[PDB]
C-alpha cells in the first residue's frame, strides 16, 4: 500500500475536508437559528 | 490580524496548491511496477516486460 503512498492520505483529507465542511455547515445552521435572539431571564416553559 | 475572509481567500490558494503538489507526486508514485521512472522501466527491461 505504501507504493500508492499518495493514496490513503489523499482519502483521509478529503474525508477530513468533508467532515470540517458538515461541522462549518452545523455551526452556521446553528448561528441563523440563534442569529438575533433575545429571550427573558423570567421565561418558564413549564409555566408559560 | 487573523481574520476569517483573508483565511479563506489562502485557503483557496492553497488548496489549489495541495491538489496541484499532489497530482505531481503521483508522477513519483510506482503503483504496484518497479519504479516510478519511465527511463529506468525502458533501460532495466527488454519490451515484453
Amino acid at each position: 500500500l505504501s507504493e500508492y503512498g499518495t493514496f490513503c492520505d489523499n482519502i483521509n483529507s478529503i474525508l477530513d475536508e468533508v467532515n470540517g465542511l458538515l461541522d462549518t455547515t452545523q455551526l452556521h445552521v446553528a448561528d441563523t437559528l440563534m442569529q438575533g435572539v433575545t429571550l427573558s431571564s423570567n421565561l418558564n416553559t413549564n409555566l408559560h | 490580524a487573523p481574520n476569517s475572509a483573508l483565511a479563506k481567500i489562502q485557503s483557496v490558494v492553497n488548496s489549489n496548491a495541495q491538489a496541484l503538489n499532489s497530482l505531481l507526486q503521483q508522477l513519483f508514485n510506482k503503483f504496484g511496477a518497479i519504479s516510478s521512472s519511465l527511463q529506468e522501466i525502458l533501460s532495466r527491461l527488454d519490451p515484453p516486460e
